[PDB]
RNA sequence: AGGAGAGGUA
DNA sequence: GGGTATTCGCCGTGTACCTCTCCT
DNA sequence: ACGGCGAATACCC
């Protein structure tokens, strides 16, 4: 959920 | 990981593993020091103290 | 030799192992000099074969060490013993970490929805399979076969004393079910399973945002449970009724969901001037028989009576009563409300938030089976009242704006003008870029501001009642509800869809002035596409870096468990509130919850509140925010 | 799940494990006791549930008698 | 039951010369780009 | 609008603004274009060399060492196979034909080289050179009796490429690339310096490599930076040949310096055609970029030049006076199809075969030497072989329906020999890049890791001449659009600005917008309309076939369009096929530009007609000298690749006038020529009871009984009979100890019967092998003498059906032992088949020259030489050739396995309802599996009764934002209406001249394209009419689609109202919803994922035989992972019980497995663990390295 | 019985 | 002698499931 | 292909  | 660069060491220094961890126990299959594996231990060190 | 094997082929053949190739390769290089230094043959030549003895047990050890790829039939390198042992496809991995199972099956979930939460419907057909030895001793058990070979027999034709033998050996045996990747201990949980007819899996509706499933094509695998230390594990620990909160905060994981959060915001809203408002009723009973005869709305006001008792935070029990204002759809929610419960909990709107804290406040102040029951009751509520309320959605419910085109034309002459200036060379990277892509982010937002004042607002003027009234607009109820939608989402259905990027991640100048109601055109469907590839990429080369780190930390951390009740330490962390250096953005109570005291926590002006060694509690926390105590 | 409750037998022992320990031993000193092939095929219970539920009542057993050792 | 194969060389264990360390090429105190010489036939040492 | 023979039984009323300028090429050309350049010469299109002759015209002359031998290729032919497509996949060949070529030796008096080959011995002849697979009419490849596909490939254009790889400042490259050879490439540094390298090689300096003159002198002159200053005052060498065998210590590690060897290896790196070329694109691409053309346009090596050049456009681009290249750019990028391919593999084989006849030709010593035993031909067979059977890009064909073919025969991958691999690749080459538009499909990829690298090919999309892909535009000269066509490659169109097709003209073709959206530099852009050139010819250019068929995709999300696409072609084809209510216009160009409609080659009329052939009657008097007649034959309940079921049926009546073109016959999924994966459906959009809760669908049970989804599957299994050492595998009927009841259903052979109906666990076929040696256990010597068994020197090698299937055979196919005198039951059956196919081939001939003489006693009755006294003697060679063959088998059409003596199939044909768990799907993104089927009585009703089919949950709609979803079933209520306003006129006065007038009315009130019923006579009308009665279907094009002032129009002539809205009442009490409902006829389709196949429980099975686990996958028995992240799980609740017997006593605690299934089957308790299997797997094999892995008590 | 290549599902 | 400053090799890169042909 | 880490060696403090 969280890459950017 | 890294198996071969972990096992020539272990070998080279005549390491011994006692055994006390969790994946430890699962690659020779007994139970897992946690859960109802540690209360096992403990409901039963309660009966040979009550047979004495 | 049984370990590398020596197993036929179709047609006179051998599938030999690489192992024995490498053996030979050593065999017939020992023997070769060993009879070449029999005959006292140059050194020339036998050191050219004891270099080739060294190479051929290298690579029976370990080939792509020190020589190339020393290979095989196939132009494929051919398997050491130290590939056999190490790696991803080795033997810790892959056989001792790993091990396929009997007493296991598959198939494919559907939705089932009349099930109670602790319950699953299972195949027959799969269900004869997994437990037939259990089936074998009932049957020789209670006088039916002999010897095990007819009972094995008359399992095979399927007889008609078999299915319900079958109904009583599953009766109170529970299995568990399991989803495709494990991301954490929710994607295992133990169920009752009920025989169906059919060859697909029923899921209970609630348990899916634990599985992380849904009902467009996904799988899942049956196991069962052989010992009775095992059977009661499944019950105590794995089952389903037992998992309520998440175990990485404390917030519930049965809260409803989509549409069963529809009906309950649908039934609990209010129409001001409805059709039987005023009226006093007395009971649930009333409201309900009034309800079922078509002369009442279910958004009138009315009066209701109540007389309930309600727990309180210190754990007394005070007594609700008198007259209340309520709606006739909160009033019919009055039945699934337990003892103990206020009725200012349903006295409200119903969104998704208030139903989570209904099921928080049942969980805390009453335990775990009432709260597994009021979850069920608001599962057959909303799903009922979703229904009879016939909602859809069609191509009118997408209202876009009336000022639309006007704010877009002027938004185009200020870019005529930004360019005006470009032109006689009064900027340079703003008179392009910057200025045209700030126009059109603040002229995507003012529509979309203009496209809600549209769908939520309403109006009615019949009693000189002209006036704007909240919307019961489809759309705008499914994402007002929190059940299904954002407001980005809804903005590029009927507002416009703005500026869009090129992987790289710069604003592609010209913006997408339409949305998907009116149609976009093909050179905007095209540079909209940029975005839709890069998005589906990172996705699915992202999983491996994230189930990466998951397993570097598993096996950092594998060994820790609590061991022992007190340790006597009297050291910490001084924890605060996390700031950003402008604002609070996490308050010190939600952090402190939960944790121990190490030390007194004496205040300003001297006396102390909590000594020190007590576990903080909700009961605790606000004498730290009462008193102003900020570490 | 149906008339045997987890929280009911959390008022009696610890840990949710003490739990699975305990009923277990009485559970097989339930099964190796007879218990079935006789006359009760569709008539009794599961030795899981019978054992739980002794241990929700303050029935036939408490944690400390369970042992006999 | 395993059997064993009588070698009438000597022959190193590679993973006790190309483990990186090389716990052969530490005994020594040779760089392995010399040990890998004399390992393979291409120069020699003097034993004594 | 009627305008054809099935475009006019059930005409379909087309929306939309724009024109037509171009009609879609024909879709399989880039599979059959290419096979055809290597095979065919055509003087037209300029190719007067075909390129199976290329190859072997620059290889040919060997001349072997001065022995008076020199072998010239004259000429070359290609032979007829021996069978045709459809026998080969019936008996297990493969579809080739052989190649033969004419040479012709020469040779003299071997004097002192005086002309030593000129005088004597100038043999010529034609030989067998080898096969070459024939690709069918379609574009597929039958290999083994198996349709195949050989997918396009995008790969590296050849040239010179100068690359940056932006890490430090000055970094610069330039690569040379060749079609094949080696890879010479530089570079820089920061520091200044040039360096080179070959293939992979260590940097060695650039100068080194510019000794092919060395002269350091002569080096500055023609070279103005201290960049080679810095490199010659770097080059230590001096000399020539120094350099060289610097090089050479590159080329060879441990090698010495040789005198000959080492400039060999330099002079026959770059300038041998034999090991590199750059093959007619790198010469004219390498002369655009360095810009001269000091060298010709047909030397495919590097010159000299094409370095120094090189060396000198890598300093100045690092010095800022060029550009440098974008490698992803469709100009850089080649497309290479499968006739390249086989051209390649067949210059690979004719290398060594060439490289063989000139050795053996000196080791060869007779007299009168002809040219055949010195050529072989396994080295060019076995590599053709090697290709078709083995190679990555030559795959299993994608049947499951006619989309799927036609969109595997359209696909461009980009892995592969030659290309990249699904790891190494990331971000970049998987990205929409400026370049697709026009090209390839933006939306169509696959949604696992090979997402961006597949990558079928869009409408009206070529590949040019040298492998670019291309476009079509229309010229806007003068500011004027025109209508000259014109194809542009993404080179060409970089320097031009192309509006749209939906830009607004007026009537003089002029703009009248003065600001539009255009592409500028591939890139958008809004410019004056004075500034552009050209303009596309459709509005589907941009899309894939397979996306034009969904019709609203301007008001879908491209993520969701993405998997509309992909899931038509996973549809299950239907019983009764049903065309869609709503298309696009595009389904009938998909069914026929594929093969499976039969379509009439000349004008006629119908002369006979069943379900096997029809027959047709040529009108010679306006088709050309044809045969007078014409027959079709049908193919009937046909297997697929997915075992799913291809089937023809005629549409055409005895007396009915046909044309060239017409459709005479439906196939795999079509109906009157248009493609039907699915059924239209009655959708009420509403949440029921939790029954649509996430995705589930809610069915009617009207559908099941409808036999709406049914579909029929044909598995065929197979028996052989084989040749085994101890004893001769026979195929007869005497099964040992089999129950005489199961001996029912087998014939007098063995066989089964054709049309039984077997169930899981008969025989089908029985076929014994010896056996001795019983030695059973003394269990069964202590109850063996109770019964006194029988001795068995046989076994049962007998094949059964699997578990769990059921059906009925439809045919059963025998191919006996090879070369072996049958007895009085294989050569019986065999002779009966003769007699009766050979006569089935008398009947059919017996009428076609009966139709033939038939008209030729038609138009003299009413010299007879000319047209008559040819035909008789023509059919009797058919029958001839026809009737060996159907006998003319190798005893088993094939070698028969070689230790095989009989090969016998089985088919078994299913049907297959659907049920709950069964994955269903709609043209716009929406998936979903059936929860449950409803009766009839339960389902919303409409007021006059009519109940609904399926309910659909509304949530889903607006979160994933495909709303062409929402408007298709609005406009499937308006034809459902329109089409009720038929049937209500059809039953009260059912006369031609009113029903002329509701059409009227139906057709043409909304809309600008005005059917024009006024072609079609009374006895049309009354079939049209008849057609129309489930409702009048639309067609909306995909970006010039219907509008919805039309929907809203055609709903109020359908007697609705302006939404989809509607009251439905309750079935389950009678009383309405409030709220009025969307209701309509969304076009639904039924995936080849059904719940049949993929339940799979199993309690104990068998193990393997290294680790001693259960073995895996649902077809030996399987057995599930519980995989290591499932083990955390377990860990995380503190269940120890339950990981202790997942590892131990469920998979391989070999002593324990027993003892727990003892224990269950007898009711008891206990548990010994002693350590799992494959742990002494591994301490035993980390003790076959040399280390020493043991157990040890712990006293200290 | 095992392995390769190719495709697909979640 | 001491200390960087490249240079080159080694080890790593998510889970479960289905189908086909081809080789041994 | 990419990254990060570690032993190796050559070029200056
Ligand atoms: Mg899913």
């Amino acid at each position: 959920q969280l890459t950017m | 990981q890294e198996t071969t660069r972990v096992l020539t060491e272990a070998s080279i220094n005549s390491q011994i593993d006692n055994l006390r961890g969790l994946k430890e126990n699962v690659l020779i299959g007994r139970l897992i020091p946690a859960g109802t594996g540690l209360a096992v231990r403990k409901e039963s060190a309660k009966i040979e103290k009550m047979r004495e | 030799p049984d370990l590398r094997p020596l197993v036929p082929i179709e047609g006179g053949r051998f599938a030999t192992s690489d192992l024995n190739d490498l053996y030979r390769r050593v065999i017939n290089r020992n023997n070769r000099l060993k009879k070449l230094l029999d005959l006292n043959a140059p050194d020339i030549i036998v050191r050219n074969e004891k270099r080739m003895l060294q190479e051929a047990v290298d690579a029976l050890l370990d080939n792509g060490r020190r020589g190339r790829a020393v290979t095989g039939s196939n132009k494929r390198p051919l398997k050491s013993l130290a590939d056999m042992i190490k790696g991803k496809q080795g033997r810790f991995r892959q056989n001792l970490l790993g091990k396929r199972v009997d007493y296991s099956g598959r198939s494919v979930i559907t939705v089932g929805p009349s099930l109670r939460l602790h319950e699953c419907g299972l195949p027959k057909k799969m269900a004869l399979e997994l437990f037939k030895p259990f089936v074998y001793s009932k049957l020789r058990l209670g006088g039916h076969a002999t010897t095990i070979k007819q009972a094995k027999r008359m399992v095979e034709l399927e007889e008609a004393v078999v299915w319900d033998i079958l109904e009583t050996v599953i009766n109170e045996h529970p299995v568990l079910l399991n989803r495709a990747p494990t991301l954490h201990r929710l994607g295992i949980q133990a169920f009752e399973p009920r025989l169906i007819e059919g060859k697909a899996i029923q899921l209970h509706p609630l348990v899916c945002a634990a599985f992380n499933a849904d009902f467009d094509g996904d799988q899942m695998a049956v196991h069962v449970p052989l010992t009775v230390e095992s059977q009661l594990e499944a019950r105590v620990l794995m089952m389903s009724t037992n998992n309520i909160l998440s175990p990485a905060s404390g917030q519930p994981i049965i809260t409803p969901t989509q549409d069963i959060v529809l009906g309950l915001y649908y039934i609990t809203r209010e129409k001001e001037g409805a059709r039987g408002e005023g009226k006093l009723f007395s009971s649930y009973e009333d409201v309900s028989r009034a309800y079922n005869s078509g002369t009442i709305d279910i958004h009138a006001k009315i009066k209701l009576r109540i007389d309930r008792q309600v727990f309180d935070t210190k754990g007394n029990t005070y007594n609700e009563k008198g007259v209340v204002n309520t709606t006739v759809g909160r009033a019919l929610l009055l039945n699934i409300l337990p003892e103990g419960l206020s009725f200012s909990l349903l006295n409200k709107v119903l969104v998704k938030k208030e139903i989570s804290k209904i099921i928080n406040q049942a969980f805390r102040v009453l335990g775990g089976k009432a709260t597994v029951v009021l979850a069920d009751k608001l599962m057959y509520a909303g799903f009922k009242y979703s229904t009879l309320s016939g909602v859809s959605v069609g191509v009118d419910d997408m209202t876009i704006p009336d000022n639309k085109e006007a704010k877009i034309e002027e938004a185009e002459k200020e870019i005529k003008q930004i360019t005006e200036q470009y032109q006689s060379s009064l900027i340079t990277e703003n008179e392009r870029y910057n200025n045209i892509i700030n126009i059109w982010s603040k002229t995507s937002d003012e529509v979309g501001a203009s496209m809600m004042d549209a769908i939520s607002k309403d109006t009615v003027s019949i009693n000189g009642e002209k006036k704007e009234i909240e919307s019961f607009n489809s759309v705008y109820m499914m994402a007002k509800s929190g059940a299904r939608g954002s407001y980005n989402q809804m903005r590029q259905l009927a507002g416009m869809r703005g500026l869009m990027a090129k992987p790289d991640g710069t604003m592609i100048e010209t913006a997408i002035t339409a949305n998907f109601r009116e149609g976009l055109s093909v050179l905007q469907y095209f540079t909209s596409t940029h975005g839709a590839r890069k998005g589906l990429a990172d996705t699915a080369l992202k999983t491996a870096n994230a189930g990466y780190l998951t397993r570097r930390l598993v096996d950092v951390a594998q060994d820790l468990v609590v061991i022992e009740e007190d340790c006597g330490t009297d050291d910490g962390l001084m924890f605060s509130a996390i700031v950003e250096d402008g604002e609070v953005k996490v308050p010190l109570v939600e952090r402190a919850l939960g944790r121990t005291l190490a030390a007194d926590v004496v205040t300003e002006k001297g006396v102390v509140l909590l000594e020190a060694g007590t576990l903080l509690d909700e009961n605790l926390v606000e004498l730290l925010d009462d008193n102003g105590i900020d570490m | 799940m149906a008339r045997v409750t987890v929280e009911d037998c959390l008022d009696k022992v610890e840990t949710r494990f003490d739990l699975v320990v305990l009923a277990s031993m009485r559970a097989n000193k339930i099964l190796k006791n007879g218990y079935s092939e006789s006359m009760e095929n569709e008539k009794k219970e599961k030795a899981t549930v019978v054992a739980l539920r002794e241990i929700a009542e303050s029935e036939i057993t408490s944690e400390q008698i369970l042992r006999n050792e | 039951r395993m059997g064993h194969i009588d070698l009438v060389c000597p022959v190193v264990h590679i993973w006790y010369l190309k483990s990186l360390p090389s716990r052969i090429g530490l005994f020594l105190d040779m760089p392995l780009k010399n040990v890998e010489k004399v390992l393979y036939f291409e120069s020699y040492i003097v034993t004594d | 609008m009627s305008y054809s023979y099935a475009e006019k039984k059930r005409i379909r009323k087309e929306f939309g603004v724009l024109p037509h300028i171009l009609d879609v090429p024909y879709l399989l050309s880039i599979q059959t274009e290419s096979y055809k350049k290597f095979l065919t010469v055509d003087a037209a299109k300029g190719r007067l060399h075909s390129g199976l002759e290329i190859v072997l015209k620059q290889s040919f002359p060997v001349e072997s060492k001065n022995g008076q031998y020199e072998l010239h290729y004259v000429d070359y032919q290609i032979g007829e196979p021996t069978f045709d497509e459809t026998e080969c996949q019936v008996r297990g060949a493969t579809y080739d034909a052989p190649l033969n070529v004419k040479l012709r030796l020469v040779v003299y008096n071997k004097d002192a080289l005086p002309n030593e080959k000129i005088v004597e011995d100038i043999r010529e002849e034609y030989v067998y050179m080898g096969d070459i697979p024939l690709m069918t009419t379609n574009g597929t490849f039958i290999i083994n009796g198996t349709e195949r596909v050989v997918v396009s490939q995008l790969h590296r254009s050849p040239g010179a490429f100068f690359s940056k790889d932006d890490s430090e400042e000055g970094a610069f490259s330039a690569r040379i690339i060749p079609y094949r050879g080696s890879w010479l490439d530089f570079e820089f540094d920061s520091k200044g310096i040039i360096w080179a390298r070959i293939d992979r090689k260590r940097k060695f300096c650039a100068t080194v490599i510019l000794k092919a003159l060395g002269y350091t002198q002569e080096q500055i002159l023609e070279n103005r930076g201290r960049y080679i200053s810095d490199t010659l005052k770097y080059d230590l060498t001096r000399n020539t040949d120094e350099a060289l065998v610097e090089i050479y210590k590159v080329l060879r590690p441990g090698d010495p310096p040789a005198a000959a060897s080492v400039k060999a290896l330099f002079e026959g790196l770059f300038f041998i055609e034999s090991r590199y070329s750059l093959s007619d694109i790198g010469r004219m691409k390498l002369n655009a970029r360095l810009g001269s053309d000091k060298v010709s346009k047909d030397i495919y090596t590097l010159e000299n030049s094409d370095i120094v050049g090189v060396i000198e456009e890598l300093i100045n681009i690092r010095d800022g006076k060029g550009k440098v290249d974008d490698i992803d750019h469709l100009g850089n990028r080649r497309v290479r199809s499968v006739g390249e391919m086989v051209e390649n593999q067949f210059r690979i084989g004719l290398y060594r075969v060439e490289k063989g006849i000139r050795e053996s030709m000196s080791l060869v010593h007779k007299d009168k030497l002809m040219p055949k035993d010195i050529v072989n031909s396994k080295p060019i067979t076995a590599a053709i072989k090697e290709f078709f059977t083995s190679g990555a890009l030559s795959q299993f064909m994608d049947q499951d329906n006619p989309l799927s073919e036609v969109t595997h025969k359209r696909r461009i991958s980009a892995l592969g020999p030659g290309g990249l691999s699904r790891d190494r690749a990331g971000f970049e080459v998987r990205d929409v890049h400026a370049t697709h538009y026009g090209r390839l499909c933006p939306i169509e990829t696959p949604e696992g890791p090979n997402i961006g690298l597949i990558n079928s090919l869009a409408s009206y999309a070529r590949v040019n001449d040298y492998g670019f892909l291309e476009a079509p535009y229309r010229k806007v000269v003068d500011g004027k659009v025109t209508d000259e066509i014109e194809y542009l490659s993404a080179i060409d169109e970089d320097n031009y600005v192309i509006a749209q097709a939906s830009t607004k003209l007026d009537e003089n073709n002029h703009f009248v917008e003065d600001i539009i959206q255009c592409r500028s530099g591939g890139e958008a852009i809004f410019t004056e309309s004075s500034r552009v050139q050209y303009m596309d010819v459709s509005a589907k250019q941009m899309v894939s076939a397979a996306a034009a068929l969904i019709p609203f995709l301007e008001h879908d999300d491209a993520n969701r369009v993405l998997m509309g696409a992909n899931m038509q072609r996973q549809a299950v084809p239907t019983l009764k096929s049903e065309k869609p209510l709503v298309g696009t216009g595009m389904e009938k160009i998909v069914a026929r530009d594929s093969g499976n409609c039969i379509i009439a080659r000349n004008v006629g009329e119908v002369a006979e007609v069943d379900s096997n052939r029809i027959v047709i009657k040529v009108d010679t008097e306006k088709s050309q000298t044809s045969n007078l007649v014409d027959i079709y034959s049908l193919t009937k309940f046909k297997r697929s690749n997915k075992n799913t079921c291809i089937n023809q049926r005629p549409i055409v009546n005895v007396g009915d006038k046909v044309e060239a073109g017409d459709i005479l016959a439906d196939g795999f999924a079509t109906d009157f020529g248009e493609l039907s994966l699915g059924h239209n459906l009655m959708v009420a959009f509403m949440p029921w009871n939790g029954y649509n809760f996430e995705d589930s669908i809610l069915l009617s049970e009207r559908i099941v009984k409808d036999d709406k989804y049914t579909s029929i599957h044909i598995e065929e299994f197979t028996c052989v009979a084989r040749d085994t050492k101890l004893g001769p595998e026979e195929i007869t009927a005497d099964i040992p100890n089999v129950s005489e009841s199961s001996l029912a259903k087998l014939d007098e052979s063995g066989i089964v019967h054709i049309g039984a109906n077997v169930e899981a666990g008969d025989i089908l076929v029985a076929k014994i092998t010896p056996k001795a040696e019983q030695q059973l256990t003394p269990e069964e010597r202590l109850l063996r003498a109770i019964f006194n068994e029988k001795a068995s020197n046989v076994v049962d090698s007998s094949l059964r059906m699997p578990s769990g299937t059921s059906g009925t055979v439809i045919n059963v196919q025998v191919f006996e032992n090879d070369k072996g005198g049958k007895s009085k039951r294989a050569l019986k059956i065999e002779k009966e088949l003769i007699d009766k196919a050979r006569k089935d081939f008398d009947e059919e001939f017996a009428v076609i020259e009966s139709v033939v003489k038939s008209s030729i006693e038609q138009e003299v009755v009413g010299e007879k030489v000319q047209n008559a006294r040819e035909y008789y003697e023509e059919a009797k060679i058919a029958i001839d050739a026809k009737f060996e063959a159907k006998k003319k088998s190798i005893t088993q059409s094939n070698e028969l396995s070689p230790g095989v003596l009989k090969t016998v199939k089985v088919f078994v044909a299913i049907k297959k309802r659907i049920q709950p768990g069964d994955k269903m799907a709609g043209r716009h993104g929406n998936k979903g599996v059936v929860s449950r089927v409803l009766p009839v009585e339960d389902m919303p009703y409409m007021e006059d009764g009519t109940p609904v089919d399926v309910c659909l949950n509304p949530l889903g709609i607006p979160s994933r934002m495909n709303i062409g979803q929402i408007l298709e079933a609005h406009l499937g209520l308006a034809s459902y209406g329109l089409g009720k306003k038929i049937e209500k006129t059809l039953e009260k006065t059912r006369k031609a001249a009113e029903l002329r007038k509701t059409l009227e009315e139906v057709y043409n009130s909304v809309g600008d394209k005005k059917v024009n019923l006024e072609a079609l006579n009374d006895e049309e009308i009354l079939t049209l009419c008849d057609n129309l009665k489930g409702g009048v279907p639309i067609a909306t094009p995909v970006f010039d689609g219907a509008k919805e002032e039309d929907i809203k129009s055609l709903l109020k002539i359908g007697g609705f109202a302006t939404n989809g809205q509607m009251k439905l009442f309750d079935g389950r009490t009678g009383k309405p919803f409030d709220r009025h409902v969307t209701v309509g006829y969304m076009y639904m389709l039924k995936l080849d994922h059904l719940v049949d196949d993929k339940m799979h429980a199993r309690s104990t099975g068998s193990y393997s035989l290294v680790t001693q686990q259960p073995l895996g996958g649902k077809a030996q028995f399987g057995g599930q992972r519980f995989g290591e992240m499932e083990v955390w799980a377990l860990q995380a609740y503190g269940a120890a019980y339950t990981l202790r017997e997942m590892l131990t006593v469920k998979s391989d605690d070999i002593a324990g497995r027993s003892k727990m299934y003892k224990n269950i089957v007898d009711g008891k308790l206990t548990m010994n663990v002693d350590v799992p299997e494959s742990f002494n797997v591994l301490r035993n094999e980390v003790r076959a390295l040399g280390i020493d892995m043991d157990f040890d008590y712990s006293s200290e």
